[PDB]
Protein backbone atom coordinates (compact mmCIF):
# COMPACT_ATOMS: atom_id res chain seq x y z
CA UNK A 1 0.00 0.00 0.00
CA UNK A 2 1.76 3.09 -1.22
CA UNK A 3 -0.99 5.26 -2.14
CA UNK A 4 -1.90 5.68 1.48
CA UNK A 5 2.59 6.70 1.89
CA UNK A 6 1.77 9.35 -1.03
CA UNK A 7 -0.92 10.75 1.06
CA UNK A 8 0.97 11.16 4.25
CA UNK A 9 3.67 12.87 2.19
CA UNK A 10 1.09 14.98 1.45
CA UNK A 11 -0.59 15.88 4.50
CA UNK A 12 2.52 16.61 6.22
CA UNK A 13 4.02 18.79 3.72
CA UNK A 14 0.87 20.47 3.62
CA UNK A 15 1.28 21.26 7.42
CA UNK A 16 4.38 23.26 6.44
CA UNK A 17 3.04 25.17 4.56
CA UNK A 18 -0.38 26.24 6.27
CA UNK A 19 2.14 27.44 9.32
CA UNK A 20 4.67 28.93 7.03
CA UNK A 21 1.44 31.02 5.77
CA UNK A 22 0.66 31.41 9.31
CA UNK A 23 4.07 33.29 10.04
CA UNK A 24 3.56 35.14 6.92
CA UNK A 25 -0.06 36.38 7.39
CA UNK A 26 1.29 37.59 11.05
CA UNK A 27 4.29 39.23 8.84
CA UNK A 28 2.01 41.16 6.83
CA UNK A 29 0.10 42.50 9.84
CA UNK A 30 2.68 43.93 11.79
CA UNK A 31 3.81 45.87 8.50
CA UNK A 32 0.32 46.63 7.93
CA UNK A 33 0.26 48.36 11.98
CA UNK A 34 3.51 50.14 11.17
CA UNK A 35 2.31 51.88 8.59
CA UNK A 36 -1.13 52.68 9.62
CA UNK A 37 1.02 53.90 12.35
CA UNK A 38 3.50 56.13 10.37
CA UNK A 39 0.15 57.35 8.10
CA UNK A 40 -1.20 58.47 11.35
CA UNK A 41 1.46 60.55 12.50
CA UNK A 42 1.55 61.99 9.40
CA UNK A 43 -1.66 63.70 9.67
CA UNK A 44 -0.82 65.93 12.62
CA UNK A 45 2.34 66.66 11.08
CA UNK A 46 0.49 68.04 7.50
CA UNK A 47 -1.14 70.31 10.48
CA UNK A 48 2.16 71.17 12.13
CA UNK A 49 2.99 71.72 8.23
CA UNK A 50 -0.04 74.80 7.23
CA UNK A 51 0.19 75.71 10.93
CA UNK A 52 4.38 77.02 9.97
CA UNK A 53 3.30 78.42 6.27
CA UNK A 54 0.32 80.12 7.92
CA UNK A 55 3.53 81.61 10.96
CA UNK A 56 6.04 81.68 7.74
CA UNK A 57 3.81 83.57 5.98
CA UNK A 58 3.17 86.03 8.76
CA UNK A 59 6.64 86.53 9.06
CA UNK A 60 6.99 87.72 5.58
CA UNK A 61 4.13 90.50 6.08
CA UNK A 62 5.92 92.44 8.74
CA UNK A 63 9.47 92.62 6.69
CA UNK B 1 11.27 21.03 -1.78
CA UNK B 2 11.48 24.52 0.43
CA UNK B 3 14.57 25.49 2.22
CA UNK B 4 15.53 24.60 5.49
CA UNK B 5 15.04 27.94 6.68
CA UNK B 6 11.15 28.22 5.69
CA UNK B 7 10.98 24.64 7.40
CA UNK B 8 12.03 26.54 10.27
CA UNK B 9 9.96 29.41 10.10
CA UNK B 10 7.01 27.27 9.69
CA UNK B 11 8.31 26.20 13.57
CA UNK B 12 6.74 30.19 14.45
CA UNK B 13 2.78 29.92 14.15
CA UNK B 14 2.65 29.62 17.36
CA UNK B 15 4.80 32.47 18.81
CA UNK B 16 3.88 35.26 21.02
CA UNK B 17 2.98 39.06 20.16
CA UNK B 18 4.83 41.67 21.26
CA UNK B 19 8.43 40.19 20.58
CA UNK B 20 10.37 42.97 19.38
CA UNK B 21 12.03 40.69 16.86
CA UNK B 22 10.62 39.11 13.52
CA UNK B 23 10.36 34.95 13.49
CA UNK B 24 11.87 35.91 9.81
CA UNK B 25 15.14 36.84 10.67
CA UNK B 26 15.07 34.76 14.09
CA UNK B 27 14.58 31.69 11.35
CA UNK B 28 17.22 33.05 8.89
CA UNK B 29 19.66 32.87 11.92
CA UNK B 30 19.31 29.48 12.22
CA UNK B 31 16.42 28.71 14.86
CA UNK B 32 13.44 26.98 15.57
CA UNK B 33 10.67 28.03 17.99
CA UNK B 34 10.65 25.42 21.16
CA UNK B 35 6.99 26.30 21.51
CA UNK B 36 7.48 27.80 25.11
CA UNK B 37 7.63 32.00 25.76
CA UNK B 38 9.98 33.73 23.57
CA UNK B 39 12.03 31.11 23.12
CA UNK B 40 14.01 29.68 20.12
CA UNK B 41 16.68 26.58 19.38
CA UNK B 42 19.61 26.22 16.90
CA UNK B 43 18.77 23.10 15.18
CA UNK B 44 22.29 22.92 15.21
CA UNK B 45 24.89 23.81 17.90
CA UNK B 46 21.29 23.70 20.46
CA UNK B 47 22.29 26.96 21.73
CA UNK B 48 18.72 28.63 23.18
CA UNK B 49 17.64 31.76 23.61
CA UNK B 50 14.98 34.26 25.32
CA UNK B 51 13.71 37.35 26.03
CA UNK B 52 14.39 39.10 23.37
CA UNK B 53 14.57 42.98 23.54
CA UNK B 54 13.82 46.27 21.02
CA UNK B 55 16.27 45.92 18.41
CA UNK B 56 18.15 42.85 19.07
CA UNK B 57 20.57 40.88 16.19
CA UNK B 58 19.38 37.28 16.44
CA UNK B 59 22.37 36.10 13.72
CA UNK B 60 25.02 38.16 15.82
CA UNK B 61 23.94 36.79 19.33
CA UNK B 62 23.90 33.01 17.13
CA UNK B 63 27.82 33.98 16.62
CA UNK B 64 28.98 35.42 19.66
CA UNK B 65 27.39 33.01 21.86
CA UNK B 66 28.49 30.15 19.85
CA UNK B 67 31.20 30.85 17.28
CA UNK B 68 32.01 26.92 17.09
CA UNK B 69 28.18 26.27 15.64
CA UNK B 70 28.62 24.60 12.14
CA UNK B 71 25.48 26.87 10.79
CA UNK B 72 26.98 29.56 12.58
CA UNK B 73 29.87 29.43 10.08
CA UNK B 74 28.12 29.72 7.20
CA UNK B 75 26.00 32.05 7.66
CA UNK C 1 -8.35 4.05 4.87
CA UNK C 2 -7.70 5.53 1.72
CA UNK C 3 -10.82 6.92 0.87
CA UNK C 4 -10.76 8.84 3.99
CA UNK C 5 -7.23 9.83 3.70
CA UNK C 6 -7.84 11.46 0.12
CA UNK C 7 -11.45 12.95 1.42
CA UNK C 8 -9.82 14.52 4.34
CA UNK C 9 -7.15 16.13 2.59
CA UNK C 10 -9.39 17.29 0.24
CA UNK C 11 -10.77 19.52 2.77
CA UNK C 12 -7.52 20.88 4.49
CA UNK C 13 -6.17 21.56 1.27
CA UNK C 14 -9.31 23.96 0.70
CA UNK C 15 -8.71 25.39 3.77
CA UNK C 16 -4.96 25.81 2.96
CA UNK C 17 -6.24 27.50 -0.52
CA UNK C 18 -8.84 29.51 1.82
CA UNK C 19 -5.86 31.32 4.01
CA UNK C 20 -3.86 31.99 0.75
CA UNK C 21 -6.15 33.49 -0.76
CA UNK C 22 -6.89 35.68 2.37
CA UNK C 23 -3.16 36.81 2.44
CA UNK C 24 -2.91 37.57 -0.89
CA UNK C 25 -5.47 40.28 -0.34
CA UNK C 26 -4.08 42.00 2.40
CA UNK C 27 -0.56 41.81 0.68
CA UNK C 28 -1.97 43.89 -1.77
CA UNK C 29 -3.63 46.40 0.31
CA UNK C 30 -0.36 46.98 2.28
CA UNK C 31 1.26 46.98 -1.20
CA UNK C 32 -1.45 49.90 -2.02
CA UNK C 33 -1.74 51.86 1.10
CA UNK C 34 1.97 52.14 1.15
CA UNK C 35 2.08 53.56 -2.28
CA UNK C 36 -0.03 56.27 -1.16
CA UNK C 37 1.68 57.10 2.25
CA UNK C 38 4.63 57.48 -0.30
CA UNK C 39 2.78 59.97 -2.55
CA UNK C 40 1.42 62.03 0.36
CA UNK C 41 5.04 62.22 1.83
CA UNK C 42 6.46 63.29 -1.59
CA UNK C 43 3.72 66.31 -1.59
CA UNK C 44 4.49 67.03 1.84
CA UNK C 45 8.64 67.20 1.15
CA UNK C 46 8.04 69.48 -1.38
CA UNK C 47 5.90 71.66 1.14
CA UNK C 48 9.37 71.43 3.57
CA UNK C 49 11.48 72.09 1.07
CA UNK C 50 9.68 75.23 0.43
CA UNK C 51 9.37 76.11 4.05
CA UNK C 52 13.69 75.31 4.45
CA UNK C 53 13.51 77.86 1.52
CA UNK C 54 11.35 80.53 2.78
CA UNK C 55 13.38 80.12 6.64
CA UNK C 56 16.33 80.67 5.29
CA UNK C 57 15.88 83.66 3.14
CA UNK C 58 14.30 85.04 6.36
CA UNK C 59 17.30 84.44 8.67
CA UNK C 60 19.64 85.60 6.09
CA UNK C 61 17.60 89.06 5.97
CA UNK C 62 18.13 89.66 9.64
CA UNK C 63 20.99 88.15 10.63
CA UNK D 1 -13.71 8.81 -9.15
CA UNK D 2 -10.72 8.04 -6.62
CA UNK D 3 -7.89 7.66 -8.62
CA UNK D 4 -8.13 10.78 -10.47
CA UNK D 5 -8.69 12.44 -7.01
CA UNK D 6 -5.72 11.81 -6.25
CA UNK D 7 -4.03 12.69 -9.14
CA UNK D 8 -5.90 16.19 -8.54
CA UNK D 9 -4.26 16.30 -4.80
CA UNK D 10 -0.54 15.27 -5.46
CA UNK D 11 -0.30 18.10 -8.44
CA UNK D 12 -2.22 20.63 -6.03
CA UNK D 13 0.13 20.66 -3.20
CA UNK D 14 3.40 19.99 -5.95
CA UNK D 15 1.90 23.35 -6.74
CA UNK D 16 1.49 24.75 -3.39
CA UNK D 17 5.34 24.94 -3.38
CA UNK D 18 6.44 27.87 -5.23
CA UNK D 19 2.96 29.44 -4.54
CA UNK D 20 4.57 29.59 -0.73
CA UNK D 21 7.92 30.87 -2.70
CA UNK D 22 6.88 33.31 -3.92
CA UNK D 23 4.49 34.48 -0.98
CA UNK D 24 7.54 34.59 1.44
CA UNK D 25 9.42 36.64 -1.33
CA UNK D 26 6.35 38.97 -1.73
CA UNK D 27 5.91 39.32 2.07
CA UNK D 28 9.66 40.20 2.77
CA UNK D 29 9.15 42.42 0.06
CA UNK D 30 6.19 44.53 1.47
CA UNK D 31 7.50 44.34 5.43
CA UNK D 32 10.66 46.05 3.38
CA UNK D 33 8.46 48.82 1.77
CA UNK D 34 6.55 49.67 4.87
CA UNK D 35 9.44 49.70 6.85
CA UNK D 36 10.86 52.24 4.45
CA UNK D 37 7.60 53.71 4.73
CA UNK D 38 8.16 54.15 8.64
CA UNK D 39 11.71 55.22 8.11
CA UNK D 40 10.94 57.99 5.47
CA UNK D 41 8.40 59.34 7.89
CA UNK D 42 10.82 59.73 10.67
CA UNK D 43 13.10 61.52 8.41
CA UNK D 44 10.11 64.21 7.80
CA UNK D 45 9.43 64.53 11.37
CA UNK D 46 12.68 65.54 11.96
CA UNK D 47 12.70 68.10 9.43
CA UNK D 48 9.22 69.75 10.59
CA UNK D 49 10.70 69.85 14.01
CA UNK D 50 14.19 71.79 13.30
CA UNK D 51 11.94 73.95 11.00
CA UNK D 52 9.21 74.44 14.01
CA UNK D 53 12.55 75.32 16.32
CA UNK D 54 13.51 77.72 13.58
CA UNK D 55 10.55 79.43 13.21
CA UNK D 56 10.22 79.96 17.19
CA UNK D 57 13.69 81.85 16.83
CA UNK D 58 12.14 84.17 14.09
CA UNK D 59 9.28 84.97 15.84
CA UNK D 60 11.31 85.88 18.97
CA UNK D 61 13.96 87.58 16.60
CA UNK D 62 11.03 89.80 15.60
CA UNK D 63 7.80 89.80 17.20
ZN1 LIG E 1 24.01 27.09 16.46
Amino acid sequence: FMKEKLLAELEGKLRVFENIVAVLNKEVEASHLALATSIHQSQLDRERILSLEQRVVELQQTL
Amino acid sequence: MLSCELYRMSTYSTFPAGVPVSERSLARAGFYYTGVNDKVKCFCCGLMLDNWKRGDSPTEKHKKLYPSCRFVQSL
Amino acid sequence: ELLQRCESLEKKTATFENIVCVLNREVERVAMTAEACSRQHRLDQDKIEALSSKVQQLERSIG
